[PDB]
């Protein structure tokens, strides 16, 4: 939902509560990105275990 | 029984290695 | 080159290491791009 | 571009291309010449 990927091109783009919006996108859904890879890796420990 | 290793490593994946290794493992 | 310094090319800002590459790019590709499509290799747009 | 003569109207507007050139719109906020300006697609701090 960001403007763009990159961090950099989003702070020498954006204003700073604007850039903050852009920034924010990303930390939610990279987040979740985590969120659901170490949710895959604690069951399949415990199936491999 | 089978850069790639690098570029995760660069992104936060960080791969450890086991504690106990294959030539450990063959002794036991 | 050869040191971790910060760039900027085209405005693309970052950190990383500059050194030259033995990739043959295209006359006209700038960037290039690793596994993870982040910024793998540069073009520097006054001397190319 | 700006300070033209005279401009096209609205329902015949013209189109000018602007490249292989320095721009400096640093002038259009500081000068007290020009109305109003406001930047969508950028911030006005960042276009240089």
């Amino acid at each position: 939902g960001a403007i763009s990927s990159v961090l950099n091109d989003i702070l020498s783009r954006l204003d700073p509560p604007e850039a903050e919006v852009q920034i924010d996108r990303l930390i939610t859904g990279r987040l979740q990105s985590l969120q659901t890879y170490v949710t895959q890796q604690l069951i399949r420990a415990a199936e491999i275990r | 029984v089978t850069d790639l290793i690098c570029a995760q490593k660069f992104n936060g994946l960080t791969v450890l290695p086991p504690l106990l290794t294959d030539e450990m493992i063959a002794q036991y | 080159k050869n040191k971790c310094v910060n760039f900027n090319f085209n405005g693309l800002t970052g950190t990383g290491v500059l050194t030259e590459s033995n990739k043959k790019f295209l006359p006209f590709q700038q960037f290039g791009r690793d596994i993870a499509d982040t910024t793998d290799a540069v073009r520097d747009p006054q001397t190319l | 571009v700006f300070n033209a003569t005279r401009f096209a109207s609205v329902y015949a507007w013209n189109r000018k291309r602007i490249s292989n050139c320095v721009a400096d719109y640093s002038v259009l906020y500081n000068s007290a010449s020009f109305s109003t300006f406001k930047c969508y697609g950028v911030s006005p701090t960042k276009l240089n």
